[PDB]
């Protein structure tokens, strides 16, 4: 429903 | 007896307007109402609280529950409460302190009369519904509200300025709605008790207003997924209790504030995907730092040595920057480093030996740098590693013997370096390996037979090395294999006649080796082969006619010792460049 308030897990 | 009678009646009336397919409320249908599921009473047997979280209930909002005269808390979190909220729904709820309607199926607008009907609220959550229209300006009239969460709906218009009057607010969550492009209202600076401000995905534009410097109790500031502009204000540095700053995916520019390093309370900092320039601040004493993300910016300079003061740092992602110099030799030794992606920078020098010092390291991504020297033997004992990408560096020497057989290792990408040696038989240990990517190196020796046991492998890409000997017959019995590229090596012998195990093979590329014999017949039976390059070899005999079953993107059998006739499908002159350099071959 809603993404959490925290860091991005975008990585290579 | 009396307040038990009244309350049992009110609760059962509420239940009859709901539908309960999981039978969560069976205990409501002999015993006292105060011991029913989800129901809490005070000492005089009045219902104080009704918590029906995750009970799979379906139906309109059970407003009959507000007829319970001492009800302070109502939770219907995570149900299938549907329809819209009327003005009349909260007519009798004036005693409520806590209302949680998050994770339901509510549609329509929030009622403007809500604050008048709910004057005593401290906690209001309607997160994760399908609510629409604007947030009523009348929300400024709440005299007691401590936590407001309307995140994850389709609310429109702009965040009302009148919210600034609700000075009792300690948490304000409006993230992930459909607001029009607009600025963060200045009045929100009035909310000087705020600990959490979460306005992510709110279509915000402009600078962070100067008035937000009055929010000196911020613990969590989250403004991700907007188009905010200007500097990251340096007053975030003088928040005494700040734990999380999230600014990912805005248009922030200028420098990180220099004073950042004195933010001792900070746990998580993300300013990735911005237009930040300048250096990473130095004299960092970020003791509680767990995560730093500054990827996709235009940062330059070194990673400061004083990052090694962050003894709890677990995630460091700085990729896609212009960072220079050598990394701290002691990086990781006294940290629980877990994810490290420094790809696409201009780093140089050796990779620190104790980067996996405390044994937690899972991702080691360093693509497209100028790292040099050899890989430490400590890394070769780092059994936590799942993902390793070291391609396009200046690395050299031999890989540690244990590094090829780490249990959870899924991706081993070493390509475009000067690595030497043979691949040891300890590669048998890598039971989770999917992708081996070792092209453009200077490895030598045989391809081990042990690889064939690793049933996971989908890719074996080892072009441009000095591999020798035969191709193991083991490699045929790898059902999941997709890509086999052993082009430009010194490989000799033949291809196995039996290849029915290669059901998933798509690319087979063996160009520029010393291979021999005929092309097996079963290559044409392979059901998903689109790429076949056997050129610059010593393949002799007749081209099998079964290759006409395939639809190939690439077909190259040039520069071999082939003989006989080309199959009639490939007879036309456009295919002719695929067969040049073969002595005994003609077209009819
Ligand atoms: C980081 O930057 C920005 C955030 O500032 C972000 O760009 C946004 O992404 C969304 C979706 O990812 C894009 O919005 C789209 O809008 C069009 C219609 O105009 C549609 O293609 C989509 O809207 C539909 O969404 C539903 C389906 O999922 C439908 O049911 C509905 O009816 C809609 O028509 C789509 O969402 C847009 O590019 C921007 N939007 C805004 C407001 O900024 C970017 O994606 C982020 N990138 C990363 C890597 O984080
Ligand atoms: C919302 O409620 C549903 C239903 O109670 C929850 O789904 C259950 O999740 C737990 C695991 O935490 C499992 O034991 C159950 O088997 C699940 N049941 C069903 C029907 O899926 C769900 O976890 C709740 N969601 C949240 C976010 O709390
Ligand atoms: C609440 O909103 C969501 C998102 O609009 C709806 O769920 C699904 O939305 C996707 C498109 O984003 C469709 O492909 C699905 O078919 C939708 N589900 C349906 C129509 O049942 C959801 O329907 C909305 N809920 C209510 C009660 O209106
Ligand atoms: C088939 O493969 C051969 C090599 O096995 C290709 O010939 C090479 O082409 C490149 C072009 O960049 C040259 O640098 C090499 O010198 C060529 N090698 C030889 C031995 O001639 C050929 O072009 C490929 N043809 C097709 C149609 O894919
Ligand atoms: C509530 O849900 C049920 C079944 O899921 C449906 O039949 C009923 O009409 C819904 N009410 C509204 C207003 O959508
Ligand atoms: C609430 O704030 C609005 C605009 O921010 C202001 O006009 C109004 O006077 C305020 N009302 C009260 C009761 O503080
Ligand atoms: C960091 O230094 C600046 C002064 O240059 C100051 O405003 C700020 O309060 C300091 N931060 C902490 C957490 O002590």
């Amino acid at each position: 429903l809603v993404p959490p308030s925290g860091p991005s897990m975008r990585h290579n | 007896m009396g307040s038990l009678n009244q309350d049992a009646t009110i609760l059962r009336q509420a239940k009859l307007g709901l539908s309960d397919p999981a039978q969560s409320l069976s205990s409501w249908s002999d015993v006292t109402p105060c011991k029913w599921l989800g129901v809490s009473c005070d000492a005089t047997s009045n219902v104080v609280s009704v918590d029906l979280s995750s009970f799979m209930l379906v139906g309109p909002f059970p407003s009959i529950l507000c007829h319970l005269p001492s009800l302070h808390s109502l939770s219907l979190y995570n149900n299938s409460i549907n329809g819209s909220l009327s003005a009349d729904d909260f007519d009798t709820c004036h005693n409520l302190i806590s209302l949680d309607l998050s994770e339901n199926l509510l549609v329509g607008s929030i009622p403007k009369s809500l604050p008048f009907n709910l004057p005593n609220l401290k906690f209001l959550e309607i997160s994760g519904n399908n609510l629409s229209d604007t947030i009523p300006s009348s929300f400024g009239e709440f005299r007691k509200l401590e936590s407001l969460n309307l995140a994850g709906n389709f609310l429109s218009g702009t965040i009302p300025a009148s919210l600034g009057n609700v000075t009792t607010l300690k948490e304000l969550k409006l993230a992930y709605n459909l607001f029009s492009p607009s600025q963060i209202p200045s009045q929100l600076g009035n909310l000087t008790e705020l600990q959490v401000l979460w306005l992510a995905g709110c279509n915000l534009v402009g600078p962070i207003p100067p008035s937000l410097s009055r929010l000196t109790s911020l613990v969590n500031l989250d403004l991700t997924f907007n188009q905010l502009t200007g500097s990251i204000p340096s007053w975030i540095t003088q928040l005494k209790t700040v734990e999380q700053i999230e600014l990912f995916n805005n248009s922030f520019s200028g420098e990180l504030p220099e004073s950042m390093g004195n933010m001792t309370t900070l746990k998580r900092f993300d300013a990735s995907m911005n237009k930040l320039t300048g250096k990473i601040p130095d004299n960092l004493n970020l003791l509680n730092l767990e995560s730093l993300n500054l990827f996709e910016n235009m940062l330059e300079g070194p990673l400061p040595e004083s990052i090694t003061r962050s003894k709890t740092l677990s995630e460091l992602k700085l990729f896609n920057n212009r960072l220079t110099g050598v990394l701290p030799s002691q990086l990781g030794a006294n940290s629980p480093l877990q994810y490290v992606d420094l790809s696409y920078n201009r780093f140089s020098g050796e990779i620190p030996a104790n980067v996996c010092g405390e044994g937690k390291l899972e991702y080691l991504i360093l693509i497209d740098n100028s790292f040099s020297g050899e890989i430490s033997n400590n890394l070769g004992k780092c059994k936590s590693l799942t993902r390793v990408r070291l391609s396009n560096n200046k690395l050299s020497g031999q890989i540690p013997h244990g590094f090829w057989g780490l249990p959870r290792l899924s991706l081993l990408e070493l390509s475009d370096n000067s690595f030497t040696g043979s691949i040891p038989k300890t590669i048998i240990g890598a039971k989770n390996l999917s992708n081996l990517r070792i092209s453009k190196n200077r490895f030598s020796g045989s391809i081990p037979n042990e690889i064939g046991s690793l049933n996971g492998i989908i890719e074996i890409s080892g072009a441009e090395n000095d591999f020798s000997g035969e191709i193991p017959e083991s490699l045929v019995k790898l059902k999941q294999l997709s890509r086999l590229d052993l082009s430009k090596n010194q490989l000799s012998g033949e291809i196995p006649r039996e290849l029915r195990g290669w059901k998933n093979l798509n690319e087979l590329n063996l160009a520029n080796n010393h291979l021999s014999g005929e092309i097996p017949k079963e290559v044409g039976i392979l059901p998903v082969l689109n790429y076949l390059d056997l050129s610059s070899n010593q393949f002799s005999g007749e081209i099998p006619l079964e290759l006409q079953n395939l639809k190939l993107n690439v077909l190259n059998l040039s520069y071999n010792h082939l003989s006989g006739k080309i199959p009639p499908l490939y007879a036309n002159k456009i295919y002719a460049h695929d067969f040049i350099g073969n002595p005994g071959l003609c077209v009819d």
